[PDB]
């Protein structure tokens, strides 16, 4: 049975700052507390509502919700993105059961494509919480006529893959003989494996910077074949783009692998090299890093009465 | 030569 509505003493809340910076390791915490009906038995359920503006995975390909520990309940994310918890047999014998739960949640890149005010709401049954925050994706990086910014997604730790989206020349500058390299970030013990058999790169031409996401969600003019992609040094890729200039942005999507025996995390550096109109050679670098977070849940009950 | 960065959060 679904016992969502028979939950009592329900409280809900959202913990975050007033501005969230999804590209500076910002996230939010969804908090919940409730009493469970003594009449709860194993296999009973209850549903948390999670809004479209969030997901529970962020940079990671999927997420697990915290089992609530006393196991009091096991959770899964449904196809709407809401969370269903199933009660264990713990409720079969325990009374005055109570529980609290926290889940980190992340600004969903596809539903929040631009910087602006977002009102976030979650809840359990009729008990809801809401918060309105500014989602600030901030700015791409720039140095003379060299702009660049990149973001990671879909870190899959089952399959050891990652994906990285880079905007080259998001600022629409003229670059003469532009070159991009993709590297590990020094001294991180980075777990990226960047080579011919671990790394596949695609590159897209952009007509109008305006068609680009601030969130870096990308819906993939493919110009992969018109460019020269090479693996010139250990754990480094290089992308070489008729007149030796570019005047538009480019999207570079990298489908790579990680090393699960590596002692560090996914930590990446991408560099754009190019001349300006004065024929000076410069470079602009962009680091990409990650931070992982977990939620937790716990409950308590007492022995139900026994007639004496 | 110059340098910026992003960091992103995600589920364990």
């Amino acid at each position: 049975t679904d016992i969502t509505n028979q939950l009592t003493n329900v409280t809900v809340g959202i913990d975050s700052g007033t501005t969230v910076y999804p590209h500076q390791a910002g996230y939010v915490k969804l908090n919940y507390g409730f009493s469970v009906p003594n009449s709860a038995v194993k296999g009973d359920t209850f549903k948390i509502t999670v809004p479209k503006e969030l997901n529970l995975n962020g940079v990671t390909s999927t997420a697990k919700v915290p089992p609530i520990m006393a196991v009091l309940a096991n959770g899964v994310i449904d196809s709407d993105g809401n969370v269903i918890y199933t009660f264990t047999d713990y409720v079969n014998t325990k009374c005055d059961v109570k529980a609290t739960l926290t889940m980190p949640a992340y600004i969903d890149p596809e539903n929040v494509k631009k910087t602006g005010n977002v009102t976030l709401a979650t809840g359990i049954g009729s008990t809801t919480a809401n918060k309105t925050v500014l989602v600030d994706y901030e700015k791409y990086g720039k140095f003379y006529n060299l702009s660049i910014k990149g973001t990671i997604d879909q870190i899959d730790k089952t399959n050891n893959t990652y994906r990285q989206t880079i905007y080259v020349n998001p600022s629409g500058d003229n670059v003469i003989a532009p070159v991009l390299t993709g590297n590990l970030k020094p001294n991180t013990d980075s777990n990226a494996l960047i080579d011919q058999q671990n790394t596949s790169i695609k590159v897209y031409k952009v007509d109008n910077a305006a068609d680009l996401s601030e969130s870096y969600f990308v819906n993939p003019e493919d110009v992969t074949n018109s460019v020269n992609i090479t693996f010139p040094n250990p754990n480094q890729y290089k992308v070489e783009f008729p007149d030796d200039q570019i005047t538009t942005p480019y999207i570079v999507v990298v489908n790579g692998h990680i090393d699960p025996n590596s002692k560090g995390d996914l930590a990446l550096r991408s560099t754009l090299y190019g001349y300006n109109s004065n024929i000076i050679w410069r470079s602009m670098s962009w680091d990409n890093e990650v931070a992982f977070n977990n939620g937790s849940g716990s409950g308590d009950g007492i022995d139900c009465p026994v007639v004496p | 030569h110059h340098l910026g960065g992003a960091k992103q959060a995600g589920a364990v």
